[PDB]
This record gives structure tokens, C-alpha cells and sequence, in this order.
């Protein structure tokens, strides 16, 4: 039963590894088993509730434990429908990626702890909730859409904290004497960085005409300054999935796609790889050694160089040189029936 | 090895026609007619493009041997065969049905043989059940 | 007068069942009266206005119930201008549709409570609340955009959370000793969860130096991040009924459609339904029986084909595949011409 | 029943013409031409595309009789026929004049006979007051 | 110098009536001028301030009074510019115009008050505070931009108003006994409120565990769903401005307006209006009167059809419609060239 | 070794000047020394933290002095890679320019600090705050995107400025009798802008079942309205980038650039600035002295204009021009093509 | 008057030639054929869509009256004309020159002669500086 | 002064063939067709708008000799070389190679000789490194 062993070893590699629709199920309760954990721990933190919360995360701590070692393991075996990953070094190098080096360290780091380490209990949390992501997606796409909006995103920050400064220095001027609340410019800068972000605790507001009139006048203008990051970088987000949905829906790249496989197969057919390779040398004389490889290596070249020129297809670019390709084949076919009817009448 | 290298220059040597101690265009488009298909000056000139990196506009020995010398290894193309085989993986969970491999093969661009294609698929499935992984096909070999 | 019967019918069936227009407005009155309703129940919870706010409420819910009772009857007697919903049995079909059965079990339940049940008052009231949909459609509207910008609004939450969590704990750190707000790492969490989210009660704030510090530095970050999955999600929105928008102005697809009801109808009339279709059949005849009945299928399944695929013109699919369609014929205009010319030069 | 069986193996028998026990491109052609109006090559493969299912490029007797033993109700078309409708709903209100109706239907694409317009309008309309509603016509139709 | 005269005439009206690029400096120092009057006004509400800001206030009035009474006489003198309104009677009718008479109210109303009734003076700032819109043009974009997104802003509304209600509920389920925030169901949907749009003022807050716990698990989500409305409405904004940018740059309807004006100069000079035209009827009888007069007409008439058939060329219309007809164009003119070659070949 | 030096000199001027890359760390670094520096001095505002934090802010601002008087004297050096700013003259011509001076006399005042001054301490740190800038990028970006999106800004502000009036006067009315927050119009207005901008510092809060069913009813608006500007400013930066990014995907002005280099030399050539010019001319003389330069000066104005025509690429002209085009020449095409067939019969 | 109802059933009868009552197409292409402009059959088509209301292809006596009993005060072109002007008001202040005016209408579209172009600037404005406003272009006569 | 006001009128005398006081579109056409390059329509047109001012369809002496009088500062055209530059930069440091030069500068538009080419970057590029800076070039030929 190979076929069903390597069906299942595939089926379980797939829903570990990157998964695509109700496989991240699984990754979900597997969330929610660490985040639970996370919770009482916190939970364990309170005095009244440290007998109760710890019984509960003694247990839950076995659970997630022996749940992440058998996924390890189980991992560790899927790991061989990747042909790279196969046998004892495929599988060995598999366990020396970091991530996997990481996660085996977590998992004896907690099995050592259950056998003032409550520290180091909250630090295996945080730890392995870090460890979900374990490509860093969620990090080079914020980036990405950071980089790409980062003069907008520094032209809100720097107007706002100017407009912080300012306003924070005018209302302690305002309120230094008077109020309690701004005693140094320090509070009245705690003061405005908790009023521009509008987080607004009440622990310092201004009491007087002066203080309240400068703040009305500089609140309008900070919170919106403070608010615009949040605004630019969902903006991009959504504009970057629209862009992202557009160009999936034009891939148009089953030509060259397929083109390089053909050119991909009759290079390793023309090479010397196998003794057995006979039958496409016997298709390549019929359409009449090594120049035929060298022909065929060529083939196969400029197969891969169109392949990559159009691996780069984008939504407005396919369009704007589509057009340009017609209109100066437009051009070319005018001049070239100019010529032939010109030709006609010469007779 | 000297039998390799010996071989190459052979092979240099029937591709060279006026024996410039180089390898021309015009080389390259009779080759191509010996072999029965019709070259274009756009398909030579891309052929300059991709083998010459000096920009003289020839092909030189060296740089065949040092091209040749190359496997699947030394290219540097596993993520390029693996979006290849991934456009026509519609659904993308990593399968493709073996008749549409052999229509695929056989009717697009550099078209082979139905033979050809049945190898191709033998060979890239282990298994040989009509069911193909790409992921396995371009990690055995061109890994 | 059975015209104005049937006339009168569907009118009360459009403006009760899906509103396009000014219907919209008997709705919002009947909103308006279930949320009154809602308020004087909360106004009936506080001591002092129990008594009013207990005898309005009689009053509105005999008035909404009679107006819900007499809206189901209606209701269900206009269910008539649908030819699937006539007589007893389509009338009989109509009411087992899940959210006519809730209706009436709303309206029953109402009545019995009118007949410790201000609770159940209540809970019927935010049942009726939820039964303004009858389709779902803000639930799949929310749900079809979230899961659009799903890997950005996780990346939102999750790069919040780590923010969360690590300024949190910092914090704690920093008042733990000098700041009874901080005593335990729940308060902290509390803190940090207010503050970002920018809620700020101000039950807890850091007031140490560091404190202080950690948190203004940190609150510029997590403040963003909290508010990236409103932003992107209503940039979502916006991108959608633009693109809505455009689509239904280019929809395009009359000519398959009239296509469509031209074969339907013929089909029909090759179709043995009727024993009186014989106008098609002499049409038929003239053009020159189960023969010319298959051929008719076959015209209507091309036609629903072809329906099918030009069913989805979008905004940025449509010229593409017209230029590629343009450009195709541009080649092969331009290689027709060459051929003939040359024929031409050949005599 | 059998009467109906066999009135459509005669049927079949008479889309037949070469006598292989299936229903080739050209058999179809040759009808459609019979019937007069000229066939296309591109149409004749929408045509085994729509029936054929197994891909064989020919009709056989079973996928016939599948074929042509779902009515209005078991087509399924509920929602094609009602969008085609809706398209043609220029106001949305649900009501369609029959003037309007004549103009598109027999003037362009499956063109009709005025007949053939008039009785869909009587048909569709139990009222017969020149205004047509689509959902309940073709809810009576295909529902 | 009547030249001189309609030129200052027009230039005031201008500057007053519609403003284009500098003239808007004018109305903001207005603007200014009465909002400097509104914040006195709030000043004089307090006991301390009343003497001090009652002296400016007076000042003030005063000044604004003469400045709008002065705006008031000159803009209906400069209305002469529009030929609608010249005279007597074009004077008289603009002065109908009901904003012209709000405005004249106003200042007949702030003179009386000038020669208990400071809450009427409030109320008439208040009204000349609308009257700076003057046309609606606020309200209508904010009214065009809502009822696009309707749907989206009523699916936003909705469930947040399910996510407080039922936080609301269950917070107070959790604090009902042990917090005297909590007393009632008003107070906690109050607090919800508050907590949801992220006000916070922290009045009420959760001060259990369980409150606490609920409190955290449903602020992400209502918090998110509260602002909502903002993103949406603001990224509609853009996308609309963005969008009015496109088309205001694909104007492109030069041609049919010089069309339209040569056709009602002609008809004017064919209408029987001025018995001094001659020069039209000269060019017209050297072309070769009241079939002339009504084919001029109706020259007129299909000049100001076109006009309004392509009166409104949008940013995706435009291109698709050319594309279209430049596609059928092309396939008529291949059509025709092999008609064409065919006549040729049978030579 | 003047390679060298001009070398090392240009990537001075190019790390300290305008950077690209890398560049920008050097800048960041020195951003957080003079914004540490900052952090210090209100450290120092503090009596508490007055010694440490006064004794670590003299040292650093030593350190800052010394970085800037080195950055500025090396920036005027490196300016010799300016052709403009070479020798004596360049460099005091370049030390003219406003920031440049700005730069040394903060240098200058700060030397004679450290040679009641703490105010200009702080006062010359917020202006080296705004030093960095040197060319109101992030104000030019800001005021650009605000002018474009000016109309709905005004929008938002205006009928949220209304909302805040209206629901400080009705919750003013609610509550100006029993509760002492809302003691006068002010303090409703004051609550008021707390509250719609969703600062909420709690201060003061309705707490009247009208004032806090009223503030319940205009809340939602208010917020919403408020936050209205943030996001249209934060969607309007997102598209802006994102069509940016497309225009400068297609600048597609090689040719004209081209064109523009090679006839601003051959009028150079002609121009007699130098005599030692004669392969140019030989290149004329061998082609066919006063009379070719006009004409070679008239090429160079036209390739000029032409660059200045094409140097308007935008995302959406560029694509409609070039159909615009391809439709006129398509029509003189095809009359041609008649032509020519209706002579080719002819014969 | 009675006068003018009478010159305007003359004018009918000019324009009808065969006399069935109404007017055809080729009388109106017969007549403006006769003036010097050759009819197009889209520019007859775009004639009895103007003209006809009541759908029956031809043009009557009633429908004439009509259509040149209104005039300037009743047309409500007044913003019509406003955008016209508006769309060549390239600063958008409200005023062209009278050498833009004559190339205008002597140049694009329906051509006119100097004189009439002249006799238009002159109307337009009552100073005659060459400066005109649309506002009063279109309000003194065409409102 | 008057020696250069002379050779300027000299220049005019010649560029002028029937002597009508002014250049015609004829005579530029001839003139440059004697040059030895082809004019065109077009090109004539635009040359004419880049001479007039007044509109005229002339070339006036004063013009001519304003116009050629300036210097490369006169015509501010600094930021358009500047920015010729920047669409050829292509990795936007401000580097170029002087193979790249040659190629450009000799195969695009209004094409030169290698020896123009060479003299041109020689003096762009004072150190004769063959890293020519866009700035310095423009600074000290247009500034």
C-alpha cells in the first residue's frame, strides 16, 4: 500500500505545511490551544486566581506539548514528498532549518520546565506564538507597503509631532500656572501625546480659557495628523490587494509556461544524464550528438528568457504594450500595402 | 575530462563553417536549416543575446565549454520550472492529469512527440498512476 | 377587477418583499418602531422611568404586533405575484421559508408574553432586530471583504497583538513597584488593550519616567496597528462598489440575453407542452418534427453557453480580451491581404 | 416510455447518415444545411461541446436521449432565462411592454416570425394586457 | 466708462458669487469675521469673561453688520452682470432668491437686536453659519457619497449596533452585582457606546473578570466595526475625487460644442427675432426662406442633441465605447477590401 | 590623485545631499542624535531628573555641535561636485542659500550657549527639528494632497463643526441644570469637541437620560464626521502613490531625451563658444557656416518642444492619445486604401 | 396668426412631393440636396428620431408647427449653450477674444462666413470691446 | 555690435529668396532641402510656431536676430537637459557609461559622426574617465 502511504504522507505534508483552504483550520485550533495557554497564564498572574489557573495550565501545557511534538514529528515524516527532503539527510536538513531548529527548541525547553521558571513559561509563549508564522509573511508585507508609502507615512509623522510639540508647548504656556496637571513641559508633552492620539485618559486636560482655546485649535488639525498612518497604510493595503487580484486574474502565462517545460524535457533528453535516453534522439534525427544537444540547449535558453520576460505580467503594462505592438504593426502594414499596390500599378 | 573538452571542440568545429575561430549568425541559421527548421534573424539575434555576454556579436569556444559545463544544478532555475508547471496547476494543490500533460506537450510551442510525452510523464512520475507532482518532477531532476 | 387585484398585489409584494426605491421608506418606518420599542425596554430596566417607559411599551408592542401580524398576512397573500408561490400549496411553501417561520414564531411569542418574561421581551426584540435582513447580506457583504483583505487584516492583528503583548509587559516592568494601577501583568494587558485600541479610560496609565517613555514610544506604533483593520476594511469596501460600479455600467449583455429568450421561446414551441404550438412549427415547415425539437435544444443550450460566458464582462477582463481579439484579426487581416496580393501578382 | 424511445432511435437514425452507431460533425452540418441554414465548423464543435461530455467528437444515442429528457424545470435555467430578462429590465420595476419586446426579439440574433412573438406574448401574459413580468413567466415556464 | 464700470462689475460679482482662485481669501476672512463673533459669543456664556467679550462683541456686531449689508447692496448691484437679472425687475427677482432673503432677514434681524435676546443672536450665528454653503454643495457630496455606499455604511452600522448590543449584554451579565458602573442595562449599553467609538471616558468601565475578558474579546471587533463607517466614507471621497480628476481631464467635447454654437448663431440669424439679419440669409441664398428657417432649426436642435448625448464622457465609457467602434469599423473595412479583391479577381 | 578626490567628494555630496539608498541611514542616525537630544532637554524640564539629565545633555550637545559644524564644512566641500558651486564663488553662493544659513547660524548660536539660555536651547531644537526637511517635501506633499481633496475636507470639517454645535446645544439644554459639567455653553462645546473627536478625556459626560440619549443619537455621526479627514487624507495619499507608481512606470520619454541631447550639442557645435569645433562642421560640409546653425538651432528648439510635449506621460493620457491616434490615421488608412482601389479599377 | 399658420402650411407643402400628407425622408434629402448639403441615411435616421414622436417614420404638419414654434425663451438651452461655451473657455473666467470667436466659427464644425461670424461677435456684445461674457451671450437673447 | 548685426543680415538675405522682407515656409524648405535634409509639412509647421509670435505665418528679421543672440542660459532650457539625462539614467546614481554614449548618441533622432560623439563626451567629462556627470555637463554648457 506505497500508493496510500505517500497519498496520506502528502495529504498530511500539505495541511502542516502551507496550507490552502480548510487545512488552516487546523492551524487555527492549534492557535487557539497556544493562545489559550497564553490567557491563563495571564490569569496565573493574579493572586486570587493562581490556584485554579495554574491546575488548568498544568494540564493544557501537557496537551500543547505533546500536541507540537507529534506535529513535529508527523512534520518530520511528511517531509519526504518534498524529493529534496527524503531519507535520512533529506529529512536531517529539513531539521536544520531554523524555524524547525526553534520550534524543537521550544518544545524541549517546555518538556524541561515541566520536569520561578513561570518567566520563562510566559517567555515560551510569546516565543512560539512568534513561531506561527514561520515565513514572516504577516512581516514583509507590512514592510513592503510601508517602504512603498514611506515618505507619506513620514510626512504624517513629522507634521504630527510638530503639531504635537507646538501644541503641547503652547498649552503649558497656557496652563503652567494654573493647573496642576502641567507642572513641566514634560507633562504637557504627555498631555498632547495622549490627546493627539486620542487616546485621551483624563489624567491631564487643560482647565483654563487659554489652555482649552489652543487646544480646540490644534486638536482638529493633531488627531487627524496622528490618525493619517493608520489611513495611508490601509489604503495601500486594500489598493495592493485589488492591484494583487487583478494581476492573478491576468497571469496570461500558459504559453511560455508550457513552451519552457517542452524546452525544459528535450534538454534533459538530449543530455547525458540517462544511457536510456534514445527515443527523443531518434525524434530529433527522424525531423532531419552533440549538436543536437547544443541545438537543443539553445532551444531551451531562449525558451526560459521569454518565459521570464513575460513572468512579469502587470495590469496596466499588458495593455499600453499590446498596443504599441499593434499600432506599429498598423504602421508597417499601411507602408507594406502602399508598396504592394504601388508595385501592382508599376506593371 | 580531455575526452569531453576534445568532444566539445569537435562540436565547436562542425558548428564553425568559414572557421573564424568563432561560432556566427549564419552559422547558426544553416545548422538550424541542416536540422530542418527554418531560423529567423530575430531568433538569431536572440540567440547572440542570450549565449554572447562580451557583446562582440559571435559565439566563442570558451564560452560554449563553460556554458556546457553547466547542469541543472549550475542554472539556478528550480523556481522557474516550478511557476512553469505551476500556470497550468489550476486548481494548485500540486496535481495535473496526464492527458492534458499530452496535450499540453504536443500542441504548444516547441511541440514533441505523443512518445516524448509519455516518457516525459513516466519519468517525472515515479509512481507512474497519471497523476504528476510538480513539486517532485522539478526537485528530483532539476534541483 | 381582477388586473387591480393582481396590480395591487405585486406592488404590496415589491414594496414589502425586495424594495427597490421608495419602499425602502415603509421599512424604515417599521425599523424605527421595533427600535423604539428596543429603547423603551431599556428605558424600562432603569427604576425610576419604569413606569412611563412600562406603559408606552404596552402600547407600541400592541401597535407592532398588530403591524407584524397584518405584514405577515399581506405578506403571504402577495406571495401570489411569484408563480411558484400560489394557491394553498405555494402559499403553504412560502411560510416554511426559515425567516417567514421565525416571523411568526416572533409574532406568537410576542402575543403569549402579551397574554419575569421582560427578558424574553427583550431577547424577542433583538431577534426581530436581526430578522430585518432576510438575506444575509451584510453578513455576506462583511464576510466576502473580509476574507478578500484577510491576509492583511491578519497581518493587522497580529503585528498589533505582538505590539500588544511586548508593551504591555514593558510597561509592567517599568510600574510594577511605584504604581498600584500595575499590579499584576492582567493589569498591564488591561492597559495596553485600552490604550491601543484608544479607548483610554484612564483607570490605568503609566505614571513612572520610564513608564511614561515605553509607552509614548510604543503608543505611535500599537495606535496604528489597531486601527489598520477599520481603515483597511473600509478602503475594502470602497474599492468594491467602485468596481460594482463600473461593472454594472458595463454590463453588455443584451445580445446574448435577447439571443437567449429567442431560442428559449422557440424551444418551448418545439417543445410537446402544448398540443396548440403550431404557429413555430409552420415557421419551421417554411424555412425548409423530434429533428427539428432536438436542433431547437441545441440552439437554446449554445445560446445559455454563450450567456454564461459573456455573463461576466468585468472592468478590466473586457478590453483585454477585445484587443487580443482586435490584434488577432489585425494578423490575420494583414496575412490574408499579403496572400491575395500575391495572388494577384501571380496572373 | 417505449413508444418515446423509439420515436428518438429514429430520430438518432435520422441524424445518422454514415451509419457508425454515433452522430459525426458532418451528419449535423449536413441537417442544419437541410434545414437551411449553412453551418459553421467553429458552430458544429460549440455543438458536440455542449452535448458530448465524454469527448469523443461524435453523439451518441444515450447522450441524446439525456440530452433532450430535461424540461423546463430540470434544465436548471432558471437563472439564465431570469437574467436574460433583467437585462432587458431597462426601468428594474419587473415589467416589459410587448412593443419592446417585438423590436429586440425579431430584428436581431435567433430573429422570430410575428407569430411566434405574438403567442409568446399571450402565453407569457394570463392577463394579456400587452405588459409581460419575467418572473412569473418563467416561473410558470421553467418553474 | 461704462467699460470700466462693467468690468468692476463683473469682477465684484465674481469675487462675492461664485469664487474661483484667490476671491475665496475674501470669503474666508468672512468666514473669520463671523466665526471670531461666534467664539465671543461662548465667552460671553461665562459669568467671568461677560464683560470683556460682551465690549468685543458689540465691536464686532457691528462690523459684521456693515460688512454684510455692504456685500449685500453691492452683490445685488453686480448681479447686472447676469443678464437674467438687470434692471428693476432682474434686481427685485434675484433679491426673491431665498437665500438672499435669508441673508436679508439676518440683517434686519441682528440690527433690531441692535437697537434676553443674546440667545437670539446666537441662533442668528448659527444661521449665517449654514448661509456660507449657499448652494447645498456640502450636503449634496455628502449625500451622493453616502447613497453610494448605502449598503456598505448600513452593513457597517448594523453590525456594530449587534456587536454593542451584545457586548453591552454580556458586559453587563459580568458587573451586574459587583459594580455599581453596571447597574442597570442602560448603563452598560452607555458604556458600550462609549467604549465601541472608542470615547472612553471612563465613567464606566469592567472592573471583573469575566467583564473584563468579554470587554477585551469584543472591543477588537467593535471598535473596528464603529470606524468602519469613517474608512469607507473617506476612501469613497478619494476614489471620487480621483475619479473627477480622470474626467475632468476627458473633456473632449470641443467639436460638438463649436457645432451647437454655429448652429444657434445660425438660427438666430434665420429667426425672424431682428429684421436687420441679412448677412446669413446672403450666405444661405449663395449656397443654393422659411424652409431654410426650419432646416436651420433643426440644425440647431441635432447640434444640442449631440451636444447632450456625449455630454458626459467618463474615464472608462470613453475608451470602450472608441475601442468598440473602432473594432466594428475594422471588421466592416476587412469585409470590404475582400469584397473589393474578389471584384478585382473577377477582372 | 584627483580621481580620487573627486570620486570620494561626489559620494559625499551624494550621502550628505540628496540620498537615494544607504544614504538615508547616515541621516537617521543623525536624526536620532538631535532628536535624543531633544528627549534630554525635557528630561531636563524636570527638577527631579534636572542633574543627570543635564549632565548627559552637555555632552551631547558637544557631540551634536561637532557633527554638524564637521556635516556642514564637508557639505561645502563636497559641493565642488556642482559645477554651479565650484571655487570661491560657487561655495559662497552655495553657503547663500536659506538652509544653508540656517544651518550655520544654529551652529553659531549654540557655540555661544555653550560658551535662562535653556528656553533658545530647546527653541534651537525643534528648529534643527525642521532642519532636516530642507525642502518642504513632506509640506509640499501635505498641501498637494489637501488642495486635491480640498472640497471634501471642507465637506467633512464643516458639517462635523455643525454636528459639534448642534449636539453641544441640545446636550447643553439636557443637562445645564443638574450636572455641574455642563455649566455653561462653553463647557457643553468643550465636552463637545472631546467627545466627536473621541478624545474623551471624561471630564465631563452627560449624565441625564436626555443628555445621554442625545449624545447617544449625534454620537455616531460626530465620530464618524471627525474622522472623516483622516481617512480622505490618508486614501488620497495611498492613490497618489499608487498612480505615481504606474506614471513613473511609464515614462517612456527616451526618444525626445534623446533627441533633445543630440540636437543641444550640434547647436553647441554650430554656436562659436569655441573655436577649437571642426569635426562638427566637417560632419555639415560633408552632408550637403551662419545659415546651418539658425537651422541646427531650430532643430535643437523643436526637439525641445517636442521633449516639453511628451514630458506629460501620465497613466491614463498616454493610453487614450494613442487610440485618439490610432483612430485618425486608421480612417486616413482606409480612405486611402479607396483611393487606391478605385485607381487600381480605373485602369 | 392666421398668416403664419398658413406660411407654415406652405412650408409644409414645400416640403412635402409626392403630397401623401406627410414627410418622407427623401423629401427632406430631395430638398437639402437642392440647398447644397448632400444627406446622409444616418443623418435622415437622426431626422426622424428628432422629429417624430409617436413612432411612425414620417414627419407632420402638426409635429413642424411644433418644433418651430419654440424658441430661445422656451428651448431651456440656456445652460446648454453655457457648457458649449464652457467646454472652449480654456481659463475658465468667462471671456474669449474675438479672433478665438471667428476661428472657431469659421473653422470647426459648421462653418459659417466672415460677415455672419461678425454680425454674431457684434450681437454678443453690446460694448463691442472683444471681450465677451457667456452669461449675458446666452441671457439677453437665449434666456 | 555691427559686424555681427551684419553677418546677421547677410544670413536673413540669404535665407530669404523672393525678398519679401521675411522667411516663407518655401524658402525653409528648399534652404534645408539644399542642406541635404528631407523637410516635412509638419516639421515646417512646427518650426514656423516655434518662430512666430504675433501669428503671422512669417519669419521677421528683428526675430531672428533677438533669437540668436542668447546664450545657452537665455532659453532656461537647464532642466530639460537635465532631465533628457535622467530618462537614460537608469540606475539614477548619475553615472554613464561612454560606450552607451556613443550608441545613443549616433542611433537615435538626429544621429552624429563617432568624432562628434567623442567630442562631446570629452567635454562633458573633464577628467576623461569615461564616467561623465549629467550636472557638470549641464552647468557649465547651459549654466
Amino acid at each position: 500500500r506505497n500508493a496510500f502511504y505517500r497519498k496520506l504522507q502528502n495529504f498530511l505534508y500539505n495541511v502542516l505545511e502551507r496550507p490552502r483552504g480548510w487545512a488552516f483550520i487546523y492551524h487555527a485550533y492549534v492557535f487557539l490551544l497556544v493562545f489559550s495557554c497564553l490567557v491563563l497564564s495571564v490569569f496565573s498572574t493574579i493572586k486570587e486566581y493562581e490556584k485554579s489557573s495554574e491546575g488548568a495550565l498544568y494540564i493544557l501545557e501537557i496537551v500543547t506539548i505533546v500536541v507540537f511534538g507529534v506535529e513535529y514529528f508527523v512534520r518530520i515524516w511528511a517531509a519526504g514528498c518534498c524529493c529534496r527532503y527524503r531519507g535520512w539527510r533529506g529529512r536531517l536538513k529539513f531539521a536544520r532549518k531554523p524555524f524547525c531548529v526553534i520550534d524543537i527548541m521550544v518544545l524541549i525547553a517546555s518538556i524541561a520546565v515541566l520536569a520561578s521558571a513561570l518567566r520563562s513559561l510566559r517567555f515560551l509563549q510569546i516565543l512560539r506564538m512568534i513561531r506561527m508564522d514561520r515565513r514572516g509573511g504577516t512581516w514583509k508585507l507590512l514592510g513592503s507597503v510601508v517602504y512603498a508609502h514611506s515618505k507619506e507615512l513620514v510626512t504624517a509623522w513629522y507634521i504630527g509631532f510638530l503639531c504635537l510639540i507646538l501644541a503641547s508647548f503652547l498649552v503649558y504656556l497656557a496652563e503652567k500656572g494654573e493647573n496642576d496637571h502641567f507642572d513641566t513641559y514634560a507633562d504637557a508633552l504627555w498631555w498632547g501625546l495622549i490627546t493627539l492620539t486620542t487616546i485621551g485618559y483624563g489624567d491631564k486636560y487643560p482647565q483654563t480659557w487659554n489652555g482649552r482655546l489652543l487646544a480646540a485649535t490644534f486638536t482638529l488639525i493633531g488627531v487627524s495628523f496622528f490618525a493619517l498612518p493608520a489611513g495611508i497604510l490601509g489604503s495601500g493595503f486594500a489598493l495592493k490587494v485589488q492591484e494583487q487580484h487583478r494581476q492573478k486574474h491576468f497571469e496570461k502565462r500558459r504559453n511560455p509556461a508550457a513552451g519552457l517545460i517542452q524546452s525544459a524535457w528535450r534538454f534533459y533528453a538530449t543530455n547525458l544524464s540517462r544511457t536510456d535516453l534514445h527515443s527523443t534522439w531518434q525524434y530529433y534525427e527522424r525531423t532531419v550528438k552533440v549538436s543536437i544537444r547544443a541545438v537543443c540547449v539553445m532551444r531551451f535558453l531562449v525558451s526560459k528568457r521569454k518565459f521570464k520576460e513575460s513572468l512579469r505580467p502587470y495590469d496596466v503594462m499588458d495593455v499600453i504594450e499590446q498596443y504599441s505592438a499593434g499600432h506599429l504593426d498598423m504602421l508597417s502594414r499601411i507602408k507594406s500595402l502602399q508598396s504592394r499596390v504601388d508595385q501592382i500599378v508599376g506593371r | 575530462t580531455e575526452e569531453q573538452i576534445a568532444e566539445f571542440k569537435e562540436a565547436f568545429s562542425l558548428f564553425d563553417k568559414d572557421g573564424d575561430g568563432t561560432i556566427t549568425t549564419k552559422e547558426l541559421g544553416t545548422v538550424m536549416r541542416s536540422l530542418g527548421q527554418n531560423p529567423t534573424e530575430a531568433e538569431l539575434q536572440d540567440m547572440i543575446n542570450e549565449v554572447d555576454a562580451d557583446g562582440n556579436g559571435t559565439i566563442d569556444f570558451p564560452e560554449f565549454l563553460t556554458m556546457m559545463a553547466r547542469k541543472m544544478k549550475d542554472t539556478d532555475s528550480e523556481e522557474e520550472i516550478r511557476e512553469a508547471f505551476r500556470v497550468f496547476d489550476k486548481d494548485g494543490n500540486g496535481y495535473i492529469s496526464a492527458a492534458e500533460l499530452r496535450h499540453v506537450m504536443t500542441n504548444l510551442g516547441e511541440k514533441l512527440t505523443d512518445e516524448e510525452v509519455d516518457e516525459m510523464i513516466r519519468e517525472a512520475d515515479i509512481d507512474g498512476d497519471g497523476q504528476v507532482n510538480y513539486e517532485e518532477f522539478v526537485q528530483m531532476m532539476t534541483a
